[PDB]
């Protein structure tokens, strides 16, 4: 009694696939969404503490020992892949248009800190903090102020606001030169505001950097304190909310359902459907994460180490903040990639009272990945427990137009979700042939 | 407008037992024969007067996620009461209640209130789950029991009012205070509010 025909079959319930499922169902498409796993979230799921031990430890501890040290398993929602939301980012725009805010609550992240020579400093979130910050000297702050005034008064359609600069012809380094900004200021803007993980952007057209810096400023302006929001109960609430949106608009969901076989149109290599323990389902195209079609994906060459740490106290030198980001610019450690730390606690309902979660991550560049994180571990003070893992980043070999197999990218090392929504918009364009246009749900 | 307490209620149970029709009968006073909706019910808000107090209820429905049992932690967040529904003409739907109780034990708070509802009681000729058997099971699982009919309205309003009373009378003073209008703001942000560049 299960329909065999659908407009779209989606495999894996990571957030990229769940947003696409919700949007396609809202568009009126008949969607079948299947996951071989017994829970939502895919690689960016939030898991309980017992699940964290099963996944990262050799000999998981007993329930009695776990509860005496950490409390009830239900108080824990631990992200496997850390991500914050820019307050004015595209995911917030999708959340408001789809009303998925009905299924997920958000709280501000207290602040973002940048590392400089062994110490961390809170990045300003208002003018009083900007005046107080020792990150820049008095004369350099005056130049920085002119640069920020240009970021806000710039209007694409009005050449008189460009101050002689062209975002497509000029490189970001040329933009810095026009404002006379020194190297330390370039590092702060590039790594703390644009959030680039290295300095390659200096020799590239300024446009993408300008957009990222403006996004940061607009995000801080939304609620103050920092440019980020974080969901109550963890990132896993997001794929679950979009899966509910898809279900409301007609989507059909199956979990714990392996794909016995992918079916292809005779001699064409084009997707036709899937065979499962519940039957065979057909659709002209499939949307899926790399774990369903490893042969159709390739490594980007990057491996990311993620160290999930549990603390029984606030992070040192953060004024007892309930949540924060720490950015360690690669220039401060002679590295090729920045190291990030994402910190949340019971204020966001991700762990029991008194504990903090600090997830450290970076792109691996040495033979001893654990040692690359030592500068970040040192910022946390005593660590109760560490759950370490290394993930390789994959991307599709092709865009799916030739085989109707539209694949998402592995979740990357960036500290927030803008690159994930870029993947959602790109996949949507590949699947439908036109750009995503959000409609306000009634 | 103003209310004394705001509660979050959920409906749960096997596909086809009448959860969506029960909610529509309580919220809109309507019933559609052979109900089929392209867009599923999300939730309904209803304010009732309960023993002198104004109680606002946000009642959630499953959006069909129970078809292949794909409802997880998100649906149960912040829930105060859960109404478990079965169909008195479907033995398997009653057997399914044991599994739903295990899901509630896993995802909801240990203090969540529960109510058992045997729906479609208008189908007198096709009843297979006897009232006494269901009542004994409800007593064994610490929950009140009512047989309802979204079709003819039997006990529908009373099932939701019974759950609202269960919550209001069972909550600790601290938990009840958290549902008052004065404590509605939990410190979360409103993504649609005006900016504070
Ligand atoms: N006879 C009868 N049919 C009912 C009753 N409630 C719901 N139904 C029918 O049973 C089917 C499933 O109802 P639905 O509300 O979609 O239940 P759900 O799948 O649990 O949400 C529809 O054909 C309804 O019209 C009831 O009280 N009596
Ligand atoms: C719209 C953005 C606001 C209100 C704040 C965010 C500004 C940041 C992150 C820049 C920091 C600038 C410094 C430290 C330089 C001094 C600049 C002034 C005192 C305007
Ligand atoms: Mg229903």
């Amino acid at each position: 009694t299960i329909d065999t025909d659908y407009d779209v079959i989606v495999l894996g319930t990571g957030i990229t696939e769940c947003i696409l499922s919700g949007l396609l169902s809202v568009d009126g498409k008949k969607v079948l969404h299947i996951d071989k796993q017994d829970h939502y979230g895919g690689e960016a799921a939030s898991v309980t503490l017992s699940q964290l031990y099963e996944k990262f430890k050799q000999n998981p501890i007993s329930k009695e020992e776990r509860e005496s040290k950490f409390g009830k398993d239900r108080d824990w929602n631990v992200d496997l892949i850390p991500k914050f939301l820019m307050a004015n980012g595209e995911l917030t725009n999708i959340l408001i248009h789809t009303d998925v805010t009905r299924y997920v609550d958000f709280k501000q992240v207290s602040g973002s800190y940048v590392f400089k020579q062994g110490k961390i400093y809170k990045v300003p979130a208002n003018e009083i903090e900007a005046i107080s910050s020792p990150l820049m000297g008095i004369f350099e702050k005056r130049r920085m102020k002119k640069f920020l005034e240009w970021i806000s008064s710039y209007k694409e359609d009005d050449l008189s606001t460009h101050q002689g600069l062209d975002l497509d012809k000029n490189t970001m380094d040329e933009v810095y030169y026009k404002f006379g900004l020194g190297n330390s200021t370039k590092e702060f803007i590039g790594h703390a505001m644009a959030l680039w993980t290295n300095d390659d952007y200096l020799q590239q057209p300024a446009r993408p950097s300008f957009e990222r810096i403006l996004l940061y400023c607009q995000s801080v302006a939304r609620y103050g304190k920092s440019p980020y929001l974080y969901p109550m109960y963890g990132l896993g609430e997001l794929p679950q909310g979009f899966a509910r949106l898809s279900a409301i608009y007609g989507g059909t969901y199956m979990l714990d359902t392996p794909i016995d076989e992918v079916l292809y149109k005779k001699d064409t290599g084009k997707f036709e459907g899937v065979k499962t323990k519940l039957g065979t389902f057909k659709a002209p195209l499939v949307i899926a994460d790399p774990t369903y079609f490893p042969e159709k994906c390739k490594s980007t060459g990057q491996r990311v180490i993620r160290a999930i740490c549990i603390l029984n106290h606030p992070v040192p030198n953060t004024s007892n903040a309930d949540s924060l980001q720490i950015i360690i610019p690669q220039s401060q450690l002679g590295r090729k990639s920045d190291i990030y730390v994402a910190i949340v606690s019971d204020a966001h309902n991700v762990c029991s009272k008194g504990h903090y979660l600090a997830i450290i991550s970076t792109i691996i560049e040495t033979d001893k990945p654990h040692i690359e994180l030592e500068p970040a571990f040192k910022l946390l003070g005593p660590i109760e427990e560490k759950f370490m893992g290394i993930a390789e980043l994959f991307e599709p070999r092709e865009d799916g137009s030739k085989d109707n197999i539209y694949l998402s990218r592995s979740y990357d090392a960036s500290s927030h979700f803008e690159s994930m929504t870029d993947d959602v918009k790109d996949i949507y364009f590949r699947v439908t042939g036109h750009p995503l246009v959000l409609k306000q749900r009634q | 407008s103003e209310y004394d307490y705001l509660f979050k209620l959920l409906l749960i149970g096997n596909s086809g037992v009448g959860k969506s029709c029960l909610l529509l009968r309580f919220s809109d006073d309507t019933y559609t024969n052979d109900y089929i909706s392209t867009i599923g019910v999300d939730f309904k808000i209803k304010t009732v007067e309960l023993d002198g107090k104004t109680v606002k209820l946000q009642i959630w429905d499953t959006a069909g996620q129970e078809r292949f049992r794909t409802i997880t932690s998100s649906y149960y967040r912040g829930s105060h009461g859960i109404i478990i529904v079965y169909d008195v003409t479907d033995q398997e739907s009653f057997n399914g209640v044991k599994m739903w109780l295990q899901e509630i034990d896993r995802y909801a708070t240990s203090t969540v209130l529960k109510l058992l509802v045997g729906n479609k009681c208008d189908l007198k000729d096709k009843r297979v789950v006897e009232y006494d058997v269901a009542k004994e099971f409800a007593d064994a699982n610490k929950m009140p029991f009512l047989e309802t009919s979204a079709l003819d309205s039997t006990n529908v309003e009373d099932a939701f009012l019974t759950m609202a009373r269960q919550i209001k009378e069972s909550m600790s003073q601290q938990n009840l205070n958290e549902t008052t209008q004065k404590k509605e703001d939990k410190g979360n942000v409103n993504l649609k509010g005006q900016s504070l560049c």
